[PDB]
RNA sequence: CGAAAGGGUCCUGUAAGCAGUAGAGUAGCCUUGUUGUUACGAUCUGCUGAGGGUAAGCCCUCCUUCGCCUAGAUUUC
RNA sequence: GAAGCAGAAUUCGGUAAGCGUUGGAUUGUUCACCCACUAAUAGGGAACGUGAGCUGGGUUUAGACCGUCGUGAGACAGGUUAGUUUUACCCUACUGAUGAACUCGUCGCAAUGGUAAUUCAGCUUAGUACGAGAGGAACCGCUGAUUCAGAUAAUUGGUUUUU
RNA sequence: GGUAAACGGCGGGAGUAACUAUGACUCUCUGUAGCCAAAUGGAUUAACGAGAUUCCCACUGUCCCUAUCUACUAUCUAGCGAAACCACAGCCAAGGGAACGGGCUUGGCAAAAUCAGCGGGGAAAGA
RNA sequence: AGGGAAGUCGGCAAAAUAGAUCCGUAACUUCGGGAAAAGGAUUGGCUCUAAGGGUUGGGCACGUGCGUGCGGUUAACAACCAACUUAGAACUGGUACGGACAGGGGGAAUCUGACUGUCUAAUUAAAACAUAGCAUUGCG
RNA sequence: GGAGACGACGGCGGGGGCCCCGGGCAGAGUUCUCUUUUCUUCUUAACGGUCUAUCACCCUGGAAACAGUUUGUCUGGAGAU
RNA sequence: GAAGCCAGAGGAAACUCUGGUGGAGGCUCGCAGCGGUUCUGACGUGCAAAUCGAUCGUCAAAUCUGAGCAUGGGGGCGAAA
């Protein structure tokens, strides 16, 4: 069940996406840069259970144990090892390349 | 914040809701349900 | 001119069926495991940007077919 | 047009109604005052010299509490709550649409009626005129935007009984 | 004579010379959380409510600012087929002393027969 | 679309929520409640695994299918039969998994009537009426 | 003296009927492919005989190391197992 | 999920705690029934001299309902409008 699945479709409804998820997982910075562009106080458990691969905050780590077991969560594992797309596999799609010299 | 935790005065997604416990404080203060008083100035 | 058809242009998203040392596992027969073997089994892969639709207010076709035609009635300084 | 009006910003006055004159907050209340944007947020009439478009208050049938008065039925200095009017197919007006008589048709004329645009910003002039300094314009030229008006669907959105 | 002392009246406390009802005549009156009560010191009463009110989050076609789609109507045809209402009629302007004109006076004007709509008058509210 | 009550006397209307499993749930309270409070995690298909049952059946010595005298509680075993729940795991499709239907928006307070109940059929469903409890009066 | 003759609600057990599953005969349908397939009939009255069915009652006997027992804790020296 | 009951853990005992059992309540969500809250609802010479739609209250009882019978205008009946 997906909550108000109406306007689930709409910019202001939107989620984090896996490319980006891709790269908070390789890289700390990124991650960093994503969770301040956030506010602790406001995040649920303090900020301080979060799933990378969901991007998702949770209560308590009894919580985050629990999704892991979920479906939506071996979804997200079963996306990231298939590997998210991107500019570069775009391009290599239709055989295009970057020149540099 | 503490309040709200404790009291469950929550939004979406945990949320506490300080306005709303703000308020709730402030209708107890004026509502004789907190001791406050101005002590008599001394002669 | 009309009805089909063909080509184009768009829309959707890979038809039915067959096959597969793809498929988590389970159960049989024997070489008792050496894809042992056979059976079933969401799904996956190939045939397959395939199948289906397309003017109803889309385009083209003397040159792809079939049909129709110089009417009838009424009125008019 | 006038003013110590240097410039800039103004102030007082004259002709002018062509064109505009906006969101919004507050119902413990004479709802009138605030905040902002703006070029500016001017004032009135066509009701209120009684009076069927819709809809909140003055406002008030029947039910009910609370206050004041009254022996009481009840009435009020009052305060609160809930509560039935429900056309149009007629004539005219208005908006559109046909149309007889003048054979049918094509191309036209134009009496009369209507009439439409509006405001700001930026570049340049020019850091110039003017000015002790701080500051600081305008005419010509150029480019956008606000409100209004008339169209349109190449593109982008929206709409799907193409079921 | 006694009160349900119900209604009602009632600012207290002292005295006296009255001596009983009515008295009458003077006087003067202003603990930043305790103590005491049989844990509590309450009506700031829980639950319950198609009761009345304010606000917050979510949510959205209430707007801003409207657009589009479907069905049934409205439309046109065949058949069938009323009622309300109706002095007579319906274009306006100015004047028509009694603050009212639709008919009068003076002007503007003004061309058959019609269809779909509309809600300014005029009609229309068991008004 | 974007914004999200800027609309309106007033969030009127609509939207949002909704089944089930699990985590968790405050003030106040007549201790019974509040409470489904609040706030969260999940739900498809397929292939398996595990757990939860029923019926029948014990050796000797005699008399002769039963009667005794014994002997034993590993039947803790065999044979046959049977249905629906619950839990766990892998694999797999996905923009949706209570996929239609069905189906609480929630919260902070104030006033008010204790509650369940009843009435103005045909404008008023309510602080009105009734109710239990309480108090008074009359009667041997 | 009994019957006629008697409330509401809760769960439990027995029986009939219905629903559901398997085999078989016969018939019908499907059949590009699959489906030893899907569907249909297969019944037994009143009235009687006979053999049995919870409660309860009777006989023996006398129970603590208390026992029997229902989903639900009742029963027993006023005699249980 | 109230009494009652079972087991385990403590307490000298009364009682305390834990896990079950049980199925009470003018309790609660909600279908039918009964009722009638709301909607700038439909309808307004109507399907109807009070109907229709959605929404709503209640739903094991102070619930709903038939027939027979009783109360009759100076009256009756009235959880009182």
């Amino acid at each position: 069940g997906v909550f108000a699945k109406r306007t689930m479709t709409k910019t202001r409804r939107r989620l984090r996406d896996l490319d980006q998820i891709e790269r908070d997982l390789r890289s700390p910075r990124h991650l960093q840069q994503y969770k301040e562009t956030k506010a602790a106080e406001d995040l649920p458990g303090l900020g301080l259970y979060y799933c990378i691969e969901c991007a998702k905050w949770f209560e308590s780590e009894t919580s985050l144990v629990g999704h892991r077991k979920g479906k939506p969560h071996k979804r997200r594992l079963k996306q990231l090892k298939e590997g998210a797309y991107t500019h570069e596999e775009a391009m290599a799609a239709i055989g295009y390349r970057i020149d540099n010299g | 914040e503490m309040l709200a935790r404790k009291s469950g005065r929550l939004l979406k997604g945990g949320e506490p809701d300080v306005d709303g416990v703000a308020k709730q404080v402030l209708n107890d203060f004026m509502r004789g349900k907190i001791p406050w008083f101005t002590p008599a100035p001394e002669p």
